[PDB]
């Protein structure tokens, strides 16, 4: 049902902004780009096979309160979420899915495999990790294929004793409801990257009716550009010197407020055409956030294999974005690595 | 009409409306970085 769905997404959005804020410390005054839903969906899948404090730590770190939303509701909500995101939408490409690469000698529970395959858009591959170089290439090429060539080389290093890899991928490709006319794009326009330094970017230009606002509390301009179906982009432009304050304030509550306040009217709009890429080593970050037992010699993944024979060792994310006159294409992938417990 | 010029650091969100999910989140400080 939808009440549970909207709860999952609000909790997921607050996780997104909290992780965003951790990134602003890890890589300060640098481009940030990730798929929050990819990261959340990967860890929820891992939690399906976890028990006791290993399981509770994962969903609590993702933002959930088990009194408010019991474990089984979380499981159902995410299963609903993935299903809804993947439902066919006219001229919107949106795919989110998982792949499990299980070592030849692991003893996975039929229950866990049947569940991920039928309820969580997962493909399961028996993988020979004794050829670690071949396994890395196999996983990287699969991710590349499922992201339409956009996420290349997700895994740079794979531990030699790896016995399981869980990957989530997301690919998104949509046209703007109002595409830009490339004859109006200014080939070299200035973009301020710090107080005394500009870079040159193509600047797209159109005068159109857009949902927009100035947030009078947060001192930022918000501009919404719709995609032709079910989806939108929000550009948040802080006033001079206010980026830090805006980053500190962002939450699901902010989006709920903007949903009400946004009003459609004429805007003379200038938007850059650009692409960016980002990568995150998330192992230590997720530990700091509260995922502890998953990494330990007493990791409880008794729902995943017969012998409870694995533990989490590493995690990483890669995401890419391209924005131009026709629309947006974005993709992301989350990698979780396991070794013998 | 009001002018909006995205010509300095900005945050970006891509959301899916029916689920109200944030699919992508980011900040663009230098759009020409490689
Ligand atoms: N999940 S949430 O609480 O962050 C959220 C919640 C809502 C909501 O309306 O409750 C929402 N509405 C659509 C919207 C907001 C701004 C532009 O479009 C979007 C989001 Cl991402
Ligand atoms: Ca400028
Ligand atoms: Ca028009
Ligand atoms: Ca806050
Ligand atoms: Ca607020």
């Amino acid at each position: 049902p939808n009440a549970t769905l909207y709860k999952m997404s609000s909790i997921n959005a607050d996780f997104a902004f909290n992780l965003y804020r951790r990134f602003t410390v890890e890589t300060p005054d640098k481009n940030i780009f990730f798929s929050p839903v990819s990261i959340s969906a990967a860890l929820v899948m891992l939690s399906f096979g976890a028990c006791c404090s290993t399981q509770t730590e994962i969903v609590e770190t993702l933002g959930f309160n088990l009194t408010d939303t019991p474990m089984v509701e979380i499981q159902h909500g995410f299963q609903h979420l993935i299903c809804s995101l993947n439902f066919p939408k006219k001229e919107l490409e949106l795919q989110i899915g998982n792949a499990l690469f299980i070592g030849k000698h692991l003893k996975p529970l039929a229950k866990f495999l049947n569940d991920v395959k039928t309820l969580y858009e997962t493909e399961v591959f028996s993988t020979d990790f004794s050829n670690i170089s071949a396994a890395k290439q196999e996983i990287n090429s699969h991710v590349e294929m499922q992201t339409k060539g956009k996420v290349v080389g997700l895994i740079q290093d794979l531990k030699p004793n790896t016995i399981m890899v869980l990957v989530n991928y997301i690919h998104f490709k949509a046209q703007w409801a109002n595409p830009f006319d490339p004859s109006k794009t200014e080939d070299s326009s200035s973009f301020l990257i710090d107080k005394t330094t500009t870079v040159q970017v193509p600047m797209m230009h159109q005068m159109e009716q857009y949902y927009h606002l100035v947030d009078m509390e947060l001192n930022c301009t918000v501009l919404q550009m719709d995609y032709s179906k079910n989806a939108l982009a929000l550009f948040v432009l802080p006033k001079e010197g206010q980026m830090e304050s805006v980053e500190a304030a962002m939450s699901s509550k902010t989006l709920k407020k903007w949903n009400r306040l946004l009003q459609k009217g004429w805007v003379d709009l200038f938007v850059p055409k650009f692409s960016i890429s980002a990568t995150y080593d998330l192992g230590a970050t997720l530990l700091k956030m509260g995922i502890q037992h998953a990494y330990s010699e007493n990791a409880d993944f008794s729902g995943l294999t017969e012998d409870n024979g694995l533990k989490l060792s590493n995690a990483a994310h890669k995401a890419v974005l391209h924005i131009g006159e026709k629309g947006t294409e974005a993709a992301g992938a989350m990698f979780l690595e396991a070794i013998p417990r | 009409h009001p002018i909006i010029q995205i010509d300095r650091s900005f945050m970006l969100l891509i959301l899916e409306r029916s689920t109200r999910s944030i699919l992508f989140l980011g900040k663009v400080v230098n759009p020409t970085e490689a």
